């Protein structure tokens, strides 16, 4: 995909011409075209919003799990 | 139903080959590439892929896209041989 | 638009508009140096299969000349030689080019190295 041409079919030149930046280099494609990378920043990221914290153990009283609107406010 | 202005629009995204006529020469680099270019009988710009405004010197012309046509088969009549071999 | 769509003149231009937004970049003179030579063996074997001076590859020539200009550096210099070996045809090319690098650049350590190296390339020990 990034390198096949079909001028590697047909070989006119020894050599061919080569962008310096690679899809390895970069975080790759998106999609795939044979028989996940955000969907583990997006868990990642995910996780480190949990109510289970450091110092989860050292708290004295757990914090309620659900309140009221009117109690918030 | 009736469409006001009656005078079609040409698309939004020019396809590059279009785009790239319009470019002209000022850098010495630029001079000296197209100096030699014309002085030989290579020319600027794809004649097919890039179209132009809508006697004898046109008769040629036409004899060059015609031969440039039949390159762009013989690439292409060439290429099918190898994905033919490939495939066997 | 060289190796899929085989058009040699409107890569050309998509090269020199190019240059004009990034004048300093080296990547971009080798790329075009060697895009220049790979349009020279198309027209060789062209002729085999059935104009003289761009055959003899002066149009890649061209490109030395001004790049070295622009970028006055002993390793870009002997980078467009690196590429220049490695087309077969118009060794005048190679061998020019190389007289250059002596004459031009002098002074400089890296120029002296690599005539050094290339006098390097139980009898034979």
């Amino acid at each position: 995909f990034l390198n096949s041409t079909k001028a590697k079919l047909l070989k006119l030149t020894s050599s061919s011409i080569d962008p310096g930046l690679s899809i390895k280099q970069l975080g790759g494609l998106y999609i795939n075209f044979n028989a996940t990378q955000i969907k583990e920043k997006k868990k990642n990221e995910l996780l480190q919003k949990a109510v289970i914290t450091p110092d989860f153990e050292k708290n004295h009283c757990v914090p309620p799990y659900s309140e009221s609107k009117y109690q918030l406010q | 139903q009736l469409v006001f202005p009656l005078e079609k629009e040409e698309p939004a995204i020019a396809p590059i080959e279009h785009v790239l006529s319009g470019w002209k020469a000022r850098t010495p680099l630029e001079q000296e590439i197209f100096n030699l270019l014309h002085k030989n009988k290579q020319p600027v710009t794809d004649p097919l892929l890039t179209p132009v405004e809508k006697l004898e010197e046109a008769k040629m012309r036409r004899a060059e896209l015609q031969r440039a046509r039949a390159l762009q088969s013989y690439y292409e009549a060439k290429a099918r041989r190898e994905k033919k071999i490939k495939s066997k | 638009e060289m190796e899929d769509r085989l058009s040699s003149e409107s890569a050309r231009q998509l090269f020199l508009r190019a240059l004009r937004f990034h004048p300093e970049c080296p990547k971009l003179y080798k790329e075009y140096f060697r895009m220049e030579l790979m349009h020279a063996e198309k027209l060789r074997k062209e002729k085999e299969e059935f104009s003289e001076e761009i055959l003899k590859g002066e149009l890649a020539w061209i490109i030395y000349k001004n790049s070295v200009s622009i970028i006055k550096g002993a390793e870009f210099h002997v980078s467009l030689l690196s590429i220049a070996q490695l087309f077969d045809f118009a060794k005048d090319l190679q061998k020019e080019i190389y007289d250059d690098l002596q004459a031009l650049h002098t002074d400089d350590p890296l120029t002296w190295d690599y005539v050094a190296r290339r006098e390097l390339e139980q009898a034979k020990a």
